[PDB]
């Protein structure tokens, strides 16, 4: 079941943004990426314990 | 974008400023901006003031340009001698600009630059352009249409999936 | 002189005309310079007509 939250573009791949706002965006996106990489690896490992135990 | 004409009139100055960088059936300029000059070279430039009122029920994207000429013998050729100024005001905005001639590197064959600025005029507001030179005047104000999303890509567009 | 930062505030008047700036501060080119041990800027008034507020 997919999210309904639409995320738009705040960087620019062709003409680079200002450096101090280009580092706040880059620090924030790596922080959130650590959260969704932790939650994905936790959920898959937890539901593998539940799948094995229910069968 | 929904372009809406401003209806500016210009008394005693030239308007057909063109350049060799913008090739459109010869020498032309931007399609929605005017290059206000003097009547001939090294002539004077009168002090002007033009106004626009946003009558619609939506914010209006106003855009004007400031010409930074390549030399001090180039700024005086097209807007006369003296110190120039462009003043822009609104009910939520106030700034002012001054041209700064000087040589720099050749881009597209020229060493002059045009700085484009912008504001969003609120409904039933008024913008005012006091100028006496180096002003790339707007012609048509712009209005937004609705909601969309913009992407940057390098692959081809498909209308099947 | 106090042991805390002080919120200093000054204003710059941008008059409505060039016959208005000369009426209240005389003729010529004007300037306001503001300096500190951590700050340095300068300002120049810019007269001209705009909308009535
Ligand atoms: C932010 O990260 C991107 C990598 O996706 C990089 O191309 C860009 O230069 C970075 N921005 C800054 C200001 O370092």
């Amino acid at each position: 079941e997919k999210t309904n939250q639409q995320f738009e573009l705040i960087d620019n791949e062709f003409t680079e943004v200002e450096k101090q706002i280009g580092n706040v965006i880059n620090w924030t996106r790596d922080s959130i990426t650590e959260v969704w990489s932790y939650n994905a690896e936790l959920l898959v490992a937890m539901e593998n314990q539940h799948t094995i135990d229910l069968a | 974008i929904d372009k809406e004409a401003m209806g500016f009139t210009y008394s005693g100055i030239r308007t057909n400023g063109a350049t060799s960088s913008c090739r459109r059936s010869g020498s032309s300029f931007y399609a929605e901006m005017k290059w206000l000059l003097s009547n001939t070279d090294n002539a004077a430039f009168p002090q002007m003031t033009k106004s626009y009122k946003n009558t619609r029920k939506n914010p209006a994207l106003i855009v004007w340009g400031i010409h930074h000429s390549g030399s001090t013998a180039e700024q005086t050729k097209l807007y006369g001698s003296g110190n120039k100024l462009v003043t822009v005001g609104s009910s939520n905005y106030q700034q002012s600009f001054v041209p700064s001639p000087g040589a720099r590197t050749q881009v597209n064959g020229q060493s002059g630059r045009i700085d484009f600025h912008w504001l969003m005029l609120n409904p039933n507001d008024t913008v005012t352009f006091s100028f006496n030179g180096a002003f790339i005047a707007p012609d048509r104000a712009s209005f937004l249409r609705g909601k969309s999303m913009g992407i940057q890509s390098g692959v081809q567009v498909d209308a099947d999936c």
